[PDB]
């Protein structure tokens, strides 16, 4: 949707598809670090880093460098997609908590 | 031929490591592809505290990268509305017109910021969908029904302190209906805003805009919104015999329980949750060799207070939503090629 | 009606051109100015 | 100081 | 000048502790016991309060 306020991709040199670098864009160091460390559960994976350019900008570059076969832009959708059922997760059980401990005050 | 799974061990001239060895091959057995199965069956929130600005929930079983990416949300991500132009009219008060419109900036509306919108750049104006409007117009004036006395309150005083209960809400549009008429005020009537002596004006509308706290601290919704890794005691040897009290003065007080099971005084670890890392055994040069203290490795403790604009649990849920809202942005971003 | 307050009386001067600048009810030389109702904006950052 | 009872 | 209305390190509003401090301090009770009962935990907001130097009821005493 957003051209530039989301991805800008560079293959590396030969535009090798198991090389890839991401550039994000209005991204700090939250979405970079909990995305790195979805992507680096992948064992498809062989290197996962993320940085911040500079401090002035804001946006991050994610690399990944795949194993011979993915074109390193699957493990990317899928530590997205992961980190994603983790955060649904985490909002489920923490309003089912909250609601019981309601319950278990309100009662006594 | 020694392993440890849990604990972040630590001596005093320094901590032993920074791992949690929980990542893929990070072990031989002990691999990971991210089993989502486990951890839907090793998490667990328990949420100790809920008064009314407070939560202290648990949060077990979860990585440093995001409950870090929670936190960083609370401060800096989740939206609240603050008032961003002051339009003065008059102003004869000590506190000039610059400090005024910082001091109102910083005071916290009750506004809940998720039936608003942002105001689209160049947007000055404002409609009903973007903005709230509040009005201070107070002037102090000699009470005629003085005596000769020298209480400020008394004399010399109708509006002496300007609070933020002289502000009046403006309803913009169809705002009235939507908002019953307590619902939109200032969070805190008792702050003092400035003060004024007999014949001195303040006279002003401000406009208050959605944000988030990262462009300006002014919009964040927590004072803090911290995190801290459950602490871990253990005595490695039996302490007794009037050592066990100097054991239980060197920690927070409720931490070392002191039992008495026989005539002697046994120590025991009765809630190692209370610690404050002191590290003050460490001074004792003959008790630090018998208790060690490590940290639990995945297992925090969450500290959330809000400002008053949300509760703190609807603050947790909207951080969660919003780093999920930041995924599912960059999947829909990526599915667009 | 361009007010101006005196140094220490406190009474409120109009002043104008050709005329001297003192103040009534007494004799002082510095007078200030008076703030009106005008409208500025400021922004809260 | 001890999570809910 | 006047009380900050928020702590600068944390962000908490300490801008209403101003008039329950003094009156709190006018009833016999230490800055210690006073800034706890008004729930300044950590030292930071302390900070706030026990070095407020109100010069805004200096500037207030001199001619309109
Ligand atoms: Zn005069
Ligand atoms: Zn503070």
């Amino acid at each position: 949707g957003e051209r530039k306020t989301a991805l800008e991709m560079v293959q590396a040199a030969g535009t090798d598809r198991h090389c890839v670098t991401f550039v994000l864009h209005e991204e700090d160091h939250t979405l970079g670090n909990s995305l790195r460390y979805m992507i680096m559960k992948n064992p498809e994976v062989e290197f996962c880093g993320y940085t911040t350019t500079h401090p002035s900008e804001s946006k991050i570059n994610l690399r990944i460098q795949t194993r011979g076969t993915l074109p390193a832009v699957e493990p990317f959708q899928r530590g997205l997609n992961e980190l994603m059922n983790v955060c649904q997760h985490v909002l489920d059980k923490f309003e089912a908590s909250i609601k019981d401990y309601k319950d278990q005050k309100a009662s006594r | 031929v020694e392993e440890m799974r849990s604990r972040v061990v630590l001596g005093e001239f320094g901590v032993r490591n920074v791992h949690t060895t929980d990542f893929p091959g990070n072990y031989s057995g002990y691999d990971d592809a991210w089993d989502q199965d486990r951890f839907e069956k090793n998490f667990r929130v328990d949420v100790v505290h809920m008064d009314e600005n407070s939560l202290e929930f648990d949060m077990v079983g979860i990585d440093a990268a995001i409950a870090n990416a929670f936190r960083r949300i609370l401060l800096a991500e989740v939206p609240t509305m603050a008032v961003e132009k002051v339009l003065v009219y008059n102003n004869t008060s000590i506190v000039q017109d610059e400090i005024l419109a910082h001091r109102l900036g910083l005071i916290p509306i009750h506004a809940d910021p998720r039936l608003f919108e942002y105001r689209n750049q160049g947007d000055e104006e404002g409609t009903e969908i973007d903005t709230l409007q509040f009005r201070l117009q107070v002037r102090c004036t000699r009470n005629p029904h003085a005596a000769k006395d020298s209480s400020d309150p008394n004399e010399l005083y109708v509006n002496h302190k300007v609070y933020t209960r002289h502000m009046t809400w403006i309803p913009l549009g169809n705002q009235a209906d939507l908002f019953p008429e307590g619902t939109i005020r200032p969070v805190h009537d008792d702050i003092l805003i400035a003060q004024l002596r007999p014949g001195q004006e303040i006279d002003l509308l401000m406009h208050c805009v959605k944000g988030i706290g990262k462009d300006h601290a002014k919009f964040s919704p927590v004072a803090t919104a911290s995190y801290r890794l459950l602490p871990d005691i253990t005595l490695l040897e039996p302490v007794e015999g009037e050592a066990a009290e100097e054991l239980s003065r060197c920690f927070s007080p409720g931490v070392i329980e002191v039992q008495e099971v026989q005539g002697k005084k046994v120590a025991r670890v009765a809630n190692p949750r209370l610690d404050t890392f002191s590290r003050e055994i460490f001074r004792n040069e003959k008790l630090k060799k018998v208790v060690r203290l490590a940290r639990v490795r995945d297992h925090y403790i969450f500290s959330v207070e809000s400002t008053g604009v949300l509760p703190p649990d609807v603050l947790v849920s909207e951080a969660i939503k919003v780093l999920m809202g930041k995924c599912r942005r960059f999947l829909d971003e990526l599915d667009a090629v | 009606p361009m007010i101006y307050i005196c140094g220490e009386c406190h009474t409120e001067n109009e002043i104008k051109s050709r005329d001297p600048i003192r103040c009534r009810e007494c004799g002082y030389r510095i007078m200030y100015k008076k703030r009106t109702k005008r409208l500025v904006v400021f922004d809260a950052r | 100081g001890n999570p809910p009872v | 000048m006047i009380i900050p209305v928020r702590c600068f390190t944390c962000g908490k509003i300490v801008g209403n502790k101003w008039e329950a401090y003094l009156g709190l301090l006018q009833a016999e009770y230490t800055e210690g016991d006073a800034l706890d009962a008004l729930g300044l935990k950590r030292y930071c907001c302390r900070r706030m309060l026990l070095a407020h130097v109100d010069l805004i009821e200096k500037l207030l005493n001199y001619a309109p």
